[PDB]
């Protein structure tokens, strides 16, 4: 509870009313679309080659 | 004055209006002291051709 508090400090996030879960997911979630765009923006270049 | 030392940000005028993000913004009230959000330099990556 204490270094989960550590991290409501250094991120703010709104601590009182936020899931863990649910913050980490969309962090996931970007992290794949991110790199899906990378690999889309490298298929495009290929294609346009 | 805005808290914790912080400039205004820069007003831009496009000429075209353009499609748009619509995000819930954080105001200079909402950051906290030790937040990122205070130490944001991204005046360093502006260009006119971006």
């Amino acid at each position: 509870e204490t270094l989960y508090k550590e991290l409501g400090d250094y991120f703010v996030f709104d601590p009182k009313k936020l899931s863990v879960e649910e913050f980490f997911m969309d962090l996931h979630n970007f992290r794949n679309m991110f790199l899906q765009a990378v690999k889309e923006n490298q298929k495009r270049r290929e294609t346009e080659e | 004055v805005l808290p914790f030392g912080l400039t205004p940000k820069k007003v831009y005028k496009p000429e075209v209006q353009l499609r748009r993000p619509n995000w819930s913004k954080f105001v200079a009230e909402d950051l906290s002291q030790d937040c990122f959000w205070t130490k944001v330099k991204e005046d360093r990556f502006e260009n006119n051709e971006l």
